[PDB]
């Protein structure tokens, strides 16, 4: 994930 | 929606060849995007996450780049397992929306196709109709066509043409088109000819079967 | 290793409903992850239809979702698509496919046609001629897509080539050319086996010298 980001996780998918 | 624009649509290229797919979206995606692979006629296999990051077990010569709304698939040293098609995704925003597809095929010598012609079966006779098949098989490039004659005379119609992907073992392609006919208007004439034309040649191919004979 | 597996009809009539299975093993849906349906259209173009996540959550493409529903059960670790009111326009290739990081697991994909048209057995022709000799089989009058094709049970895959399928008029045809070496044929005999699941056909053709 970019610089302006982080890997997050909504219903189980990882998404920057 | 997001549009996911991806070129090329298509491309022939070399064994150890370099290739990049892009995928342009109509809104920032922040690296939300992934590459498939598929053969043709079979399924997915994931390769690259947010943008850039390798599946398990994905070689080295697979990368990925971009940011915002313009990203890439890169294959270097293309190898002969790679020629298959290719396809982005987004996952940034709802719903979740793909390119249109990128196919690859590997360059070859050329060949000229084998061409073979079959009569109506028997069986196929009792039912009151006719057909006439013609396979113009293992042939490279891809841009071939097919013409079929009844008594000397062009026929159009009531004709079905189907071509195969490229062979996994020898980079070629084949065609089969199947003229049908009414059993009555098949023993009204005496000669049926099929003819391919390719690059391979300056004339046609030419197989034929009297029905006198 | 995961391993998904769609399950369903071939054929749906328009305006009934379509319901797919999906099948999921060596991993189990209530862990992580979002379970979905992908469907590939003819020509290629692919769309999102939903998931359902590990914590039982839906989500459906916007398009769908008076239409659509996406359900599990967890004691045979299954998820399910239901698609209501169906027309022409969702004849697709449908898959299932695990979202988490990226899209790694996919099942083999589905063919599901909606048509009125009716159900019909196959005919199955032998192609005889009239350093190498090319045999066939024709495979006409048939409906829903898909059958099978092999030659000599599987046993000749060398030289064959088993053409796409063509529509007209609401019925199929089919055709597959074998190749093999001159004065084999016909003392070693060569058979064409044909399924259509769809109409429980199953017919062998051995292919007659003419």
């Amino acid at each position: 994930c970019g610089a302006d980001s982080y890997e997050m996780e909504e219903d189980g998918v990882r998404k920057c | 929606d997001i549009l996911m624009t991806q070129s090329p649509v298509s491309m022939s290229l070399s064994l150890g060849d370099t290739v990049s797919i892009t995928c342009h979206s109509s809104q920032d995606i922040s690296s939300n995007i992934g590459w498939l692979q598929q053969a043709p006629g079979k399924s997915f296999k994931g390769l690259i996450y947010h943008g850039t990051n390798l599946e398990d077990g994905v070689p080295g010569r697979f990368s990925g780049s971009g940011s915002g709304a313009d990203y890439s698939l890169t294959i270097s040293s293309l190898s002969s397992e790679d020629f298959v098609d290719y396809y982005c995704v987004q996952y940034g925003q709802f719903p979740w929306t793909f390119g249109g597809g990128t196919s690859l095929e590997i360059k070859r010598a050329d060949a000229a196709p084998t061409v073979s012609i079959f009569p109506p079966s028997t069986e196929q006779l009792t039912s009151g109709g006719a057909s006439v098949v013609c396979f113009l098989n293992n042939f490279y490039p891809k841009d071939i066509n097919v013409k079929w004659k009844i008594d000397g005379s062009e026929r159009q119609n009531g004709v079905l043409n189907s071509w195969t992907d490229q062979d996994s073992k020898d980079s070629t392609y084949s065609m089969s088109s199947t003229l049908t006919l009414t059993k009555d208007e098949y023993e009204r004439h005496n000669s049926y000819t099929c003819e391919a034309t390719h690059k391979t040649s300056s004339t046609p191919i030419v197989k034929s079967f009297n029905r006198n004979e | 290793d995961v391993q998904l597996q769609e399950s369903g009809p071939a054929l749906v009539k328009p305006s009934q409903s379509l319901s797919l299975t999906c099948t999921v093993t060596g991993y189990s849906i209530t862990s992580d992850y979002a379970w979905n349906w992908i469907r590939q259209f003819p020509g290629n173009k692919l769309e999102w239809m939903g998931y359902i996540s590990y914590s039982a959550n839906t989500r459906y493409n916007p398009s769908l979702k008076s239409r659509i529903s996406i359900t599990r059960d967890t004691s045979k670790n299954q998820f399910f698509l239901q698609l209501n009111s169906v027309t022409v326009e969702d004849t697709a290739t449908y898959y299932c496919a695990t979202a988490g990081r990226g899209f790694p697991y996919w099942g083999q994909g589905t063919l599901v046609t909606v048509s009125a048209a009716k159900t019909t057995a196959p005919s199955v022709y032998p192609l005889a001629p009239v350093s190498s000799v090319t045999l066939g089989c024709l495979v006409k009058g048939y409906f829903p897509e898909p059958v099978t094709l092999t030659w000599n049970s599987g046993s000749l895959s060398s030289g064959v080539h088993t053409f796409p399928a063509v529509l007209q008029s609401d019925l199929y045809t089919l055709s597959s050319s074998v190749t093999v070496t001159s004065s084999t044929w016909p003392s070693q005999s060569i058979t064409c086996n044909v399924a259509h699941p769809a109409s429980s056909t199953k017919v062998d053709k051995k292919i007659e010298p003419r």
